[PDB]
């Protein structure tokens, strides 16, 4: 795809075998060349249909400074809708959640969750407690979460 | 036969060429036989008062006026390009299919092709197949030349020797071969340095190598060719030489490159070369280069000429400090001379006598009395011999002169 | 140039602008070869000689994808 070609190897060679000498009687030589040749000869042996998009050469190495949850946010929402919490869910959230671990446990779970909702995308009427338990496979979870 | 019978859509009756012009027709006027005549032609015949169309000997009544016609005159220049352009056309793209690879194709081949190259007074058309009308005096066209000479020159000597024979029994052309023997001397050349000079450096110093080796054992094409190489020789080693301080090294060939060519040059006993080199190297980067470096009495005096050197030495009073400035006319020159000679002998007078004589509005003529002090003094001030600078005394002389002529009013 | 008279006053001026064969007889003759004309330097035909025939000439939409080529 790329036009490659050297200056002393094809170029001077094709621009001197069309360089026209023509003698008339009485005058000296003309040097005008066929310069429509020229470029019929250029563009079928170099300027064919060829042509390039620049989509990627990047350095997209392993990590490069990751940990940021607004742009795993907006990758949430633009990738799926995302309602708010009922007020009858914070109630009853704030009710039974009375210890800093049983939330710290809870958010341990919504985190992963966040993240394969991110890196997949899935159903936003699917239970919560389905997506966790036989799609993602944690066998683990205990029962207040 | 394409093209002969395409010629049945485009004319009712057929094109076919005149007798007044002898090919086609400019205001082309279809006469009642049938016959397109050029009205533009028609007049340098028909000024003599005597109506007769020589090709079908009709002695066409004086009553009858033959005019300009639109649709037939368009009729006729569609032709007239369509068939010019095909033909042409064809021909070349069809020389690139028919010559592609380094294996020439036949001797018959070529040869007919050559035949061809006359019309079958031999060369009229643009080299094509087919009886296309008479150009201008017959020009030998190096088109195809050029396509067949691609190929090893030992290979084709039989064929360019049987060109130059054809070209040779082409018509009555003066035998002066000095301007064809240069035209076929250039393309051979232009055919040996684009296929034998572009491989690679280290191919290309081998074959450097080996035409030293080939060099140290050692009106036909055999010396045109000769010529021509050694011409490329020699070029080759000027301009190789012909570099700038700052490459004292790298002479482990150099030195052998630049002995073997004043080798060869002292053995031909020819003066032809030295001066093309000198006439090559005053292209490259100037005479005034050529009339300094190689100065009387310079160790570097053996690719230049000895004779030539000889001889400058013996006019070493003038160095070559040639004024350039002549495009604008004699005139300055005439002031110039003036001026120098007023300076030198230490009077204004001369400078006076072409001031009197410059119908020149004054601003140019201020740009020559400060362009004319700068050609002599600043010139004669160049050379480190404070003898050979002008004189204070002459200072003061031009200076009471600035001071006596108003010309120069700006500050 | 060439009439100017210090153009006439060294040989190697004479040699561009002049003919050896009238100025030195030490220079061989009567060989067609040997002439003013055949020994005559010449203009390599060079890729930016070709950008220069092209300005020239003013095939500058003649010759488009060649006017792109020898543009950059």
């Amino acid at each position: 795809h790329v036009i490659s070609y050297e200056v002393e190897r094809d170029l001077t060679p094709l621009i001197l075998s069309n360089c026209q000498y023509q003698v008339e009687e009485g005058r000296e030589t003309v040097q005008e060349f066929d310069l429509e040749k020229i470029q019929r000869q250029i563009v079928s042996r170099f300027l064919q249909g060829k042509p390039r998009l620049s989509l990627k050469g990047i350095p997209t190495l392993v990590y490069r400074h990751d940990w940021n949850y607004e742009h795993l946010f907006m990758d949430i929402k633009n990738k799926m809708a995302q309602d708010s919490l009922p007020s009858s869910v914070i109630s009853a959230i704030s009710g039974q959640l009375q210890s800093y671990s049983d939330a710290c446990e809870v958010l341990s779970v919504v985190e992963v969750t966040l993240g394969f909702l991110s890196t997949a995308g899935g159903d936003p009427n699917m239970q919560l407690n389905v997506y966790t338990q036989d799609i993602l496979q944690m066998g683990d979870q205990t029962i207040h979460v | 036969e394409c093209k002969e019978t395409a010629s049945k859509t485009l004319s009712r009756f057929g094109i076919q060429p005149c007798s007044i012009c002898l090919g086609d027709a400019k205001d082309p006027v279809c006469l009642p036989c049938d016959h397109v005549h050029c009205l533009r032609c028609l007049r340098a015949w028909f000024a003599s008062e005597q109506m007769i169309c020589p090709y079908c000997l009709t002695a066409l009544p004086d009553e009858f006026s033959p005019a300009v016609s639109q649709a037939h005159r368009e009729a006729i220049e569609k032709h007239a390009r369509f068939r010019q352009m095909c033909n042409s056309f064809f021909v070349d793209l069809v020389s690139t299919i028919c010559f592609k690879d380094n294996a020439p194709p036949e001797k018959e081949v070529i040869e007919s092709l050559l035949s061809l190259l006359f019309v079958q007074c031999e060369h009229t058309k643009s080299l094509s197949p087919f009886n296309d009308v008479v150009d201008k005096t017959p020009v030998i066209r190096s088109v195809i030349l050029k396509l067949l000479l691609k190929y090893s020159f030992h290979d084709v000597k039989d064929y360019i020797q049987e060109y130059l024979t054809l070209l040779k029994k082409k018509a009555f052309i003066t035998e002066d071969k000095t301007e064809l023997y240069m035209l076929f001397i250039n393309c051979l050349e232009d055919s040996i340095l684009e296929k034998t000079s572009a491989y690679s450096r280290n191919d290309e110093l081998n074959h450097l190598e080996e035409e030293g080796r080939f060099l140290k054992a050692y009106a036909s094409v055999e010396y045109l060719q000769e010529v021509a190489r050694i011409r490329l020789c020699l070029d080759r080693a000027a301009d190789f030489l012909s570099e700038p301080e700052g490459g004292p090294e790298m002479a482990k060939e150099k030195q052998c490159y630049l002995q073997q060519v004043k080798q060869f040059c002292i053995r031909v006993e020819n003066d032809w070369h030295r001066v093309y080199l000198v006439r090559k190297l005053s292209s490259q980067r100037g005479m005034e280069f050529v009339q300094g470096l190689s100065k009387p009495g310079r160790p570097h005096q053996w690719v230049f000429p000895k004779d030539v050197v000889k001889q400058q030495g013996l006019r070493q009073d003038h160095p070559g400090q040639m004024d350039r400035y002549l495009v604008y006319g004699d005139e300055y020159k005439a002031l110039r001379d003036a001026v120098a000679k007023a300076v030198l002998e230490c009077k204004p007078l001369g400078i006076k006598t072409a001031l009197k004589a410059c119908k020149t509005p004054q601003s140019q003529q201020s740009a020559y009395f400060l362009l004319t002090l700068f050609r002599e003094v600043a010139i004669l001030y160049r050379s480190h011999n404070a003898s050979l600078h002008p004189t204070p005394e002459q200072c003061e002389a031009v200076s009471k002169f600035i001071g006596e002529c108003k010309i120069l009013s700006p500050p | 140039i060439s009439q100017d008279k210090r153009i006439s006053s060294n040989p190697v001026a004479k040699i561009i602008y002049g003919d050896p064969v009238t100025f030195l007889p030490h220079l061989p003759r009567k060989s067609v070869v040997h002439c003013s004309k055949i020994w005559s330097c010449r203009k390599r035909i060079t890729v930016e000689y070709l950008q220069h025939i092209v300005e020239q000439k003013n095939g500058k939409e003649r010759v488009p994808i060649l006017w792109h080529f020898l543009q950059k």
